[PDB]
DNA sequence: TAGGGTTAGGGTTAGGGTTA
């Protein structure tokens, strides 16, 4: 059995706040599909600023691309030492038209909760 | 068009008994050379075991049936009962695809066999066109009672080469029929082909 | 003493505790990390009690491995390939691209595949006198691996009972598809037929190099061996097997000659005699000019099994492991000390746990009072046992091993400009 | 319960049919079949593990024993 | 003399340790 997938706004892991090893799923939207090398970049605005994330894909092949549209990721964590932070991914599906900040404020909800919970031990 | 490009054996059920009888009757020559090894020392090695398995699965042998018929062919090969259910109708199970990944096998083809891993001492798998002595093969002929003329154009196509028309010559000597009429590719073809005949 | 099939568990339970090498194990293992998680993508196969057979099982770590190793004893040890993911999680990811993708080339030798050729045992027996054909079989293999294609690091391993098992383990050969090693097989491989061939040898006029090499260094051997130990033309029945071998144009002029006969070596100085005036004197014979030489390749050159090559997800037996029937331990065999290797010198399970035994009775009086770890008192443990020249063979292979790495790094400097 | 199998045919004339009365109390009171008088340590046919084909029935209780 | 019919209802258990 594997480790859970917590959920993790892109730009917090774009900063590399998370341990390596880690299990994380995250959003973004794709940009480019790096055929040869099975590389995916996609990126995810916040106000003035586009972060990217890079993914390896060599788990879910085949796999068609949908080119600017929004992706949901979840695998593991490892931090390379000149590419930076690739997730390896193992699922790997597309979701169109949820508006992202309703998913923001749900997770903001649900770690609050957690945290108030956290607050009695 | 990919379609189009994309490119475009289940014989009713048998008894226990009259597998012999099968054998000496409908059991083409890139087979019978293994019954026989089987009914003699009663004990088979893996190439040869996954190749009779997969062949009797293919001609109607129900997952009962082929139990029975190799904890018998193996009590005769002075074994422990405890042993044969621990090791050998262990394997059987998952050879019919019974439980574990259950992926169904298909016998393997009278090319594929021909072309195979080439038998070692302890061995007997592998049809005798390809893999035996022509001396060898020549009085295993003369005991299935094979004429001279079909036993000399036997020998002129192994000489050619051509092991799949020798089996043919075969089949059209053993079953007394002047031509055979279907190419021969895979022994459940010949199986079923003999079984119309009978 | 006898080895008793109900006394192993405790002893199996013992060695697992305190004699298994798990740091030169876990170095060979993991390559040293060049490559990210190369040793955290290995399958192993165990071998529980009551003949219970289990796959699929990774490691995370060094420490994760010396425990599980302690709880669960088990009875065979087996190495498999390195996969794109865990084994542990195999159900995890989509089915197909789960694949092999880089194993060891090894070899292996049964003794039982003589048996028509031999006559000095019977079945699983072994005598002193045979072992000689394994030894030359291992120099016949381990020179042609060393000359022809050139590999550096070899380490061979004794099974156990009958076997000896090749463990190529260089860099640019992992990587080999499945073709490739089958063309190594082939190319390896002389003694072809099933049962019903007789002959095992059909070669012409022309004589490859490597066929001069492996007569060239198999005289020295088959004279003694053959003619004295085994006395292969001693019966009648045996020159009547030996004749099938021979075209018949001179089975009874041979026939006689062994009668008037007293001894094998006549004998076989008559087969010589008889064979050389026949080359002279050869008309329309499609048989081949080495008569002599082809009946010694086929009562002595090894025979090898394509089978346990071919694939890239199989199995086989990991060193140091301890065999059900006989108690002997897998050690490594020394390459220059081949000649001097008795099988039934090997240290066995019992024998070394007495010695455990009696090195416990020494330290009741000579090393006390040590606030040290299971590390170091296991070193001292496995350096007072009796595998000790086992060990130091394993390591300095392993040394090789990080010579030949730092070597090529220190290409990889040269080439990258890096100082 | 067994089936017999005898001799096959069919017979048209006269056929006389009999029955044993009580064969069980009768094999209980001959044997002295009881669960202080029987013991459990045999091989025969009934009561082993699932080792093999071969169990455990007890076997006749000595009739020389206390009823 | 004022609601219809009013009825209590499914409420267990199933087995890993496997390859061509």
């Amino acid at each position: 059995l594997p480790k859970p997938g917590t959920y993790y706004l892109p730009w917090e892991v774009s900063a590399g706040q998370v341990p390596d090893g880690s299990t994380l799923r995250t959003f973004g939207r794709l940009c480019l599909y790096d055929m040869i090398q099975s590389r995916v970049t996609l990126m995810a605005q916040h106000g003035s600023d586009q972060h990217q994330v890079l993914v390896c894909t060599k788990l879910v092949e085949p796999f068609h691309a949908q080119v600017g549209s929004l992706y949901i990721v979840l695998g593991e964590l490892q931090h390379q030492q000149d590419r930076g932070s690739v997730v390896k991914a193992r699922v790997l599906t597309c979701v169109e038209g949820m508006n992202l900040p309703l998913l923001e404020q749900a997770i903001r909800e649900q770690r609050l909760y957690k945290q108030e919970r956290g607050g009695s031990q | 068009l990919l379609n189009h490009l994309s490119h475009s054996g289940n014989v009713g059920k048998i008894s226990l008994d009259q597998i012999d009888l099968l054998s000496t009757k409908s059991f083409p020559p890139c087979m019978r050379q293994l019954h026989k090894a089987l009914r003699e020392n009663h004990h088979l090695r893996h190439g040869g075991r996954m190749q009779y398995g997969l062949f009797l699965k293919g001609i109607g042998l129900t997952l009962e049936q082929a139990l029975q018929f190799w904890k018998q062919e193996f009590i005769k090969g002075k074994m422990d009962p405890d042993k044969f259910d621990k090791g050998y109708s262990y394997n059987i199970r998952h050879s019919f695809g019974k439980e574990g990944k259950r992926t169904d096998y298909t016998p393997f083809s009278c090319l594929k066999i021909i072309l195979s891993n080439p038998p070692s001492q302890g061995d007997y798998h592998g049809c005798p066109f390809r893999h035996s002595d022509p001396e060898l093969l020549k009085q295993k002929l003369q005991s299935y009672k094979i004429s001279p003329g079909g036993i000399s154009q036997i020998l002129d196509l192994v000489k050619g080469t051509h092991y799949q028309v020798a089996c043919q010559k075969y089949f059209e000597m053993i079953h007394n029929v002047d031509d055979c009429g279907f190419s021969l590719n895979h022994p459940n073809q010949f199986f079923c082909e003999s079984q119309r005949i009978l | 003493e006898t080895f008793d099939p109900t006394e192993l568990p405790e002893l199996l339970k013992l060695y697992y505790r305190r004699l298994f090498p798990y740091s030169q194990y876990y170095r060979w293992l993991n390559y040293g990390g060049v490559i990210k998680n190369y040793f955290q993508h290995r399958e192993f196969s165990f071998t529980l009690k009551d003949d219970i057979y289990i796959r699929y099982q990774s490691f995370n770590n060094q420490s994760d491995l010396e425990k599980e190793m302690q709880k669960m004893n088990p009875y065979k040890i087996d190495i498999g390939a390195v996969y794109s993911h865990r084994p542990n999680q195999h159900n995890t990811v989509k089915l197909g691209a789960f694949q092999a993708q880089e194993k060891e080339l090894v070899f292996d030798i049964d003794m039982t595949d003589y048996d028509d050729v031999r006559r000095c045992c019977s079945s699983a027996d072994i005598c002193p006198k045979c072992w000689t054909l394994m030894t030359m079989a291992i120099r016949i293999i381990d020179r042609a691996l060393k000359e022809d294609f050139g590999f550096k690091h070899r380490l061979w391993v004794y099974s156990g009972r009958r076997g000896v098992h090749c463990w190529v383990c260089d860099e640019s050969v992992r990587k080999l598809s499945s073709a490739v090693r089958s063309g190594i097989v082939e190319y390896l491989s002389l003694v072809k037929g099933g049962q019903d061939v007789k002959k095992k040898v059909h070669l012409s006029e022309k004589i490859h190099p490597f066929i001069r090499k492996s007569i060239n260094i198999i005289k020295k051997y088959f004279e003694e061996y053959a003619l004295v130990n085994q006395d292969i033309l001693e019966n009648k029945e045996s020159w009547d097997k030996i004749l099938a071998l021979v075209p018949e144009t001179i089975h009874d002029e041979l026939q006689q000659s062994f009668q008037k006969s007293h001894n094998s070596l006549q004998r076989w100085e008559h087969l010589k005699k008889v064979a050389s005036r026949y080359q002279n004197n050869i008309k329309n014979d499609k048989y081949g000019p080495w008569l002599e030489w082809e009946i010694m390749l086929q009562y002595c050159f090894p025979r090898l099994d394509i089978n346990v090559s071919k694939g890239i997800n199989h199995l086989l037996k990991s060193p140091f492991s301890v065999h059900p029937k006989t108690g002997r331990i897998s050690v490594p065999i020394d390459l220059q000390k081949v000649d001097q290797f008795d099988p039934f010198t090997v240290p066995t399970i019992s024998f070394i746990c007495r010695e455990l035994d009696a090195i416990s009775t020494n330290e009741e009086e000579k090393e006390e009072n040590e606030a040290e770890s299971d590390v170091k008192h296991r070193t001292r443990d496995y350096k007072k046992t009796s595998l000790a020249p086992y060990v130091k063979v394993f390591e300095h292979f392993l040394e090789n091993l990080d010579k030949s790495r730092k070597g090529e790094l220190l290409k990889k400097s040269d080439l990258q400009k890096d100082f | 319960g067994l089936v017999l199998d005898p001799k096959v045919g069919f017979y048209d004339k006269f056929i006389l049919l009999l029955d044993f009365n009580s064969l069980y109390p009768s094999i209980i009171q001959e044997f002295n079949i009881c669960f202080t008088t029987v013991q459990r340590v045999a091989s025969e046919a009934q009561k082993v593990t699932e080792d093999g084909e071969q169990e455990q029935i007890p076997e006749l209780p000595d009739p020389s024993l206390e009823m």
